[PDB]
């Protein structure tokens, strides 16, 4: 019969070296792995909205239950969890004039309501940056709803023009802190975050202890040397030539924390493939910024390096790229896709089937079940039935169980939103976000900066 | 006997969370720790290890303070025991409140701890910690080595206990049903010349493919002399021949033509040929846009029912129909692969034009659908779609059918989890919609 393996899940580390597979256990336990002194805030909203802000900071200060504490573990606290005091009396605050978004709303153009929106909240978190000696970790950015109903993305464009001046920002609706006071017209609100309202808080605590310098946690038992790379493309759709697309390294250590490397806006998509390829030049550049990034933070060039990406490799690329890789650099070229229609259902029970199971193809090929039903926490990544990804090696030597580890081991890793665990690798997880955020501002040429500035 | 384990006393699952929580966290500082939470085998004696507890074993007696724990008769009997032997220890400060309630009222403490001195953790658990800490170094309390590693074993032998795998072998249904048989020749035919100008091979009766100057098919060579009457004038010598065993196996490579290409080309024939026969099966059609999905109409199946499996429905004011698409794959194993939708119709024969209603539709419902509903759907459909008791057959030539089993490939697993205790998917259900608004 058709054999399947399993794929051990792997845990991430945590403070004192305590190895846990939940991030929300492994935190409420032990602590991040790296705990930062605390955590100076920067608002940027309206009076309401800075009101929200320091009541939800106060309340989050104090233990918050789930409805379901067995999906979703309750938050302890921030100072219990993480160590440090992300308190409301040191917050500077920019406050935005209900004025100013109105008047910027008039306009008639979302692109110019956006970009005039995004403008005033960066122009606002600069000057407060520059102008004082305010050490403000984080930027948070407390829109009323409204403004992401309105306002292509706000997030991107604002990651983007950010992504200029390399200060990081966490960006919040006045819905997400205070939906108790959002109703709609039958006094219920709109979102009722009741059931997992020690969900919400664990989130966004995470976000921000992940975008004011702290490592909330790390893979464990990750090989030597070896890095992962995600190429992320995405097409100009304004480029007079259809085949202009920008191009982007995303470097990802054990660490988890991540650095994203530009590349040229070059003729990298095919129309007739779907699939989009770049010339060995951009191939070299790119693959070269990010073995002298890994030499200067790691001091010796990576033992392997894995090129994950949603499409097919050609020859020429991967001897272009082949070609920048020292001979101890294992150069692997491993696709990953999630459209392959293959769902296994399980033969009793209303439960889909458990997440890690794999089924190899061959020696270079094999579906992963990313998304799942986790023992652990009673439940399922997604209430749908399972879709495994396909992973095939695509170019260079390795081993298929190897690769399956690896990405799983990369799907854990995941500050943004904490949660057991991920569908996708954190490799090619925000690649069409990175790709929004990159061709949101591709005049501007970034140093290699990381996650802190994109997601 | 020691009175090294301080002991917690506390409301079992009230007080729960905030315990487990506040023993690890001493643990990990190197006290030792006592508590009912700690322990897997509690039966009818365990209290009388409390009590060998509480009265041998216990440098401190912190007690969870919560109106809910402070009603309950258990926690005033632990009291009683703490205070008894507090008297005998003489160290008054031995029970210390921690008070995690809110809305608590001091008046309602019991007259027995009414005057003691306590830490408050309502305010947090954080500056609770720090304060109990302070009160604990004051009372000089013994503290070993700090030691997490003990907290993370306790937390996980204990707190996962059953919420693991087990090495159970697991069998799964699939969507890929296994191709029994196939024509043995694939056959090339120089139709063209006979063939006129323009002529689509999609309308051609039996599944054939325009492939260079020639027309691929498993049919005879006179079949489609029905729509081309030149091929009546056709010469068999023209047509090359392939034996399809070679093809699945990809020994075969010629110079006509690679074996990827062919392996492509019997896939788009055996993909026409399921779209004719389901054309014949009776069920209506769903355009999709890469592919074609098929779905019953209201009132075609018995009682809207298949094997004993609902296949038509009702949702709100719109009907659903379970559908099913399908596309051929040769690695790795010959296999037609059926994908499962859900079409919707106003009144069970007229889909609903607007894509977006169809697509919220869609979600909804799959979000309703639990393992069993997408299984059973799936497998009653092709079981309907069934010619004899083990297979069903697409026409891709006169004398010449394709044979796919009914019963999907199944796959085996070495491991396995147990079923919840508590089905919470509903709920489940309703958070995800949450998440995604």
């Amino acid at each position: 019969m058709k054999e399947l393996i399993y794929i051990h899940e792997p845990n991430i580390l945590f403070a004192n070296g305590q190895k846990c597979a939940d991030p929300r256990d492994g935190l409420a336990l032990f602590g991040p792995f790296t705990k930062i002194y605390g955590i100076k805030s920067g608002v940027v909203g309206t009076q309401y909205g800075l009101s929200i802000f320091k009541n939800y900071i106060n309340h989050i200060q104090k233990p918050i239950y789930n409805a379901n504490n067995i999906t979703r573990p309750m938050f302890p606290g921030f100072e219990a969890v993480f160590g440090c005091k992300w308190d409301a009396d040191n917050v500077v605050f920019k406050e935005v004039t209900k004025e100013e978004i109105e008047k910027i709303l008039y306009t008639e153009s979302n692109h110019k309501r956006t970009y005039d929106l995004v403008s005033l909240f960066i122009n606002k978190i600069i000057t407060a940056n520059k102008n004082e000696d305010e050490k403000v970790d984080v930027w948070f950015l407390v829109i009323p709803d409204e403004i992401y109903q309105y306002c292509a993305q706000f997030h991107d464009q604002l990651k983007a023009r950010l992504l200029e001046h390399t200060i990081p920002t966490q960006i919040l609706r006045e819905s997400t802190l205070a939906w108790r006071d959002f109703k709609n017209k039958f006094g219920a609100p709109k979102r009722d975050f009741s059931k997992i309202e020690g969900h919400l808080a664990w989130t966004i605590s995470t976000a921000a202890f992940y975008k004011a310098g702290g490592k909330p946690w790390k893979l464990s038992d990750i090989r030597s040397g070896v890095c992962y790379l995600g190429l992320v493309y995405k097409q100009i759709e304004k480029s007079s030539n259809p085949k202009n697309a920008c191009c982007a390294a995303q470097m990802f250590l054990d660490n988890g924390d991540g650095t994203v490397f530009k590349g040229e806006v070059g003729p990298w998509y095919n129309q007739e493939k779907h699939e989009f390829h770049l010339n060995p030049k951009e191939a070299k550049a790119l693959l070269t910024q990010a073995l002298n990034s890994y030499k200067e933070q790691n001091g010796v060039f990576p033992k392997e390096i894995f090129i994950h990406a949603k499409t097919k490799f050609n020859g020429q690329e991967w001897n272009a790229f082949q070609e920048v890789t020292p001979e101890g650099t294992n150069l692997v070229g491993v696709t990953i896709t999630k459209t392959k229609p293959l769902k296994l259902f399980k033969s009793e029970g209303n439960y889909p089937i458990m997440r890690g199971n794999a089924f190899i193809v061959n020696e270079r090929s094999a579906f992963l079940w990313t998304v799942g039903y986790v023992p652990k926490t009673e439940s399922t990544l997604s209430m749908e039935v399972p879709n495994p990804i396909f992973i095939e090696i695509n170019k260079g030597e390795a081993d298929i169980e190897q690769v399956l580890k690896d990405v799983l081991a990369l799907t854990k890793l995941n500050y943004n939103a904490c949660i057991y665990a991920d569908g996708v690798p954190v490799t090619l997880r925000f690649a069409d976000k990175i790709g929004e955020i990159l061709t949101a501002s591709t005049e501007l040429k970034a140093p290699p900066l990381a996650f802190k500035y994109y997601i | 006997n020691a009175r090294n384990k301080i002991f917690i006393s506390h409301a079992a699952p009230d007080d729960n969370d905030f315990t487990k929580w506040l023993a690890l966290k001493l643990i990990a500082l190197g006290y030792e720790v006592w508590c009912d939470v700690l322990f897997l085998d509690k039966g009818a004696d365990f209290w009388k290890v409390i009590d060998k507890e509480i009265r041998e074993g216990a440098i401190k007696f912190l007690l969870a303070t919560s109106e809910i724990a402070i009603k309950r008769d258990g926690v005033l009997k632990e009291i009683a025991v703490a205070e008894k032997v507090k008297k005998q220890l003489k160290d008054d400060n031995f029970i210390i409140p921690l008070i995690i309630d809110e809305n608590l009222s001091y008046d309602d403490l019991p007259p027995e701890i009414i005057r003691l001195n306590a830490v408050d953790f309502k305010k947090s658990w954080a500056v609770g910690l720090q304060d109990l800490l302070k009160a604990l170094d004051d009372q000089k309390v013994e503290k070993n080595s700090p030691d997490p590693d003990k907290s993370n074993a306790l937390y996980q032998q204990i707190f996962l206990h059953n919420k693991g795998i087990i090495e159970r072998e697991e069998i799964y249904d699939s969507n890929w049903f296994s191709i029994l048989s196939f024509p043995k020749e694939l056959r090339f035919h120089d139709y063209e010349k006979l063939m006129p100008k323009g002529f689509d091979v999609r309308e051609l009766t039996y599944p054939a493919v325009r492939y260079k100057n020639y027309l691929c098919t498993f049919a005879w060579e006179y079949d489609f002399m029905h729509q081309l009457p030149k091929t009546e004038t056709y010469n068999s010598s023209q047509t090359i021949r392939i034996p399809t065993e070679e093809i699945l196996s990809g020994k075969y490579d010629s110079p006509f033509i690679g074996n990827f290409e062919c392996q492509r080309l019997i896939v788009q024939l055996l993909n026409k040929a399921f779209e004719l026969r389901m054309k014949e099966k009776g069920v209506r059609e769903y355009p999709m846009s890469n592919k074609m999905g098929y779905w019953f109409e209201k009132g075609k199946l018995e009682k809207d029912k298949f094997n004993k499996v609902l296949l038509v429905g009702k949702q709100k004011d719109k009907h659903w129909h379970f559908g099913i698409s399908a596309a051929g794959k040769l690695y790795p194993f010959p296999v037609l692969m059926i994908s499962s939708h859900i079409f919707f119709t106003k009144d069970g024969k007229e889909l609903i034009e607007s894509k977006k209603i169809q697509h919220a539709a869609r979600r909804r419902q799959g979000k309703n659908w639990w393992n069993d509903d997408w299984r059973n759907k799936l497998l009653a459909f092709v079981k309907y779609l069934s010619d004899d008791e083990n297979s069903f057959y697409l026409e891709v030539g006169s004398e010449e059918k394709i044979y796919i089993s009914n019963e999907p490939v199944q796959f085996v697993g070495k491991v396995s989890y147990n079923m919840p205790e508590k089905n919470n998917l509903k709920d489940e259900a309703e958070i995800s919609d949450l998440n995604d608004l």
